[PDB]
């Protein structure tokens, strides 16, 4: 629960005014910051083994769907300012994409390790 | 990095010695660090001159 809430943290940046630059950046490091912070203190329940769970991967894609909202707004500020084309239409994109996949992952995650 | 390296600083003995993990966060910290420093250096030029 805390992790998925952290990334529709992540996802309210999206509908932030794309002038407010500081904003969106202390938004998605913050953000970047909570998941981390979450991420370490949850590992500590199981032992030191070398393997991969099925709770490492969980959070492990939360903290790269983060990532890519961030690298994403990144990307955009870049592109606001070489060429607005493309980076008119990229945020609208964003808003549809992320849930989309997120919610494709989590389907395809829930059912592969409850079939196991 | 300052909560990273701190999580895994609180969890092995007082060693004096630098080990291997403590170098890798030290050259993360640094190239960080070095990030902000030239973000200074790029905030001090730029109303003397924008193009360096
Ligand atoms: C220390 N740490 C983080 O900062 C957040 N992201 C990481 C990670 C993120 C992407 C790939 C691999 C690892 C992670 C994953 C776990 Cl299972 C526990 C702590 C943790
Ligand atoms: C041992 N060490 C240093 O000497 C350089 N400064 C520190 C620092 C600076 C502020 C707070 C805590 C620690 C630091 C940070 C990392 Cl992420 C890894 C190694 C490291």
């Amino acid at each position: 629960i805390p992790c998925t809430l952290i990334v529709v943290l992540s996802w309210v940046s999206f509908w932030i005014n794309k002038d407010a630059v500081p904003a969106r950046t202390s938004l998605g490091i913050t953000t970047v910051l909570t998941m981390t912070t979450l991420s370490t203190i949850a590992r500590k329940s199981l032992p030191k083994v070398s393997y991969v769970t099925a709770m490492d991967l969980f959070v492990s894609v939360c903290f790269i769907f983060v990532f890519s909202a961030l690298v994403e707004y990144g990307t955009l500020h870049y592109f606001v300012s070489s060429q607005p084309a493309r980076a008119a239409k990229m945020d609208s994109y964003a808003r549809i994409f992320f849930p989309t996949a997120f919610c494709l992952f989590n389907l395809v995650y829930w059912v592969s390790y409850l079939y196991l | 990095m300052t909560t990273i390296n701190t999580h895994l600083r609180e969890t092995l003995p007082k060693i004096p010695y630098v080990k291997a993990i403590d170098m890798y966060l030290m050259g993360c910290f640094v190239f960080v660090f070095m990030a902000l420093l030239e973000y200074a250096l790029v905030n001090y030029i730029f109303f003397s001159q924008p193009a360096r």
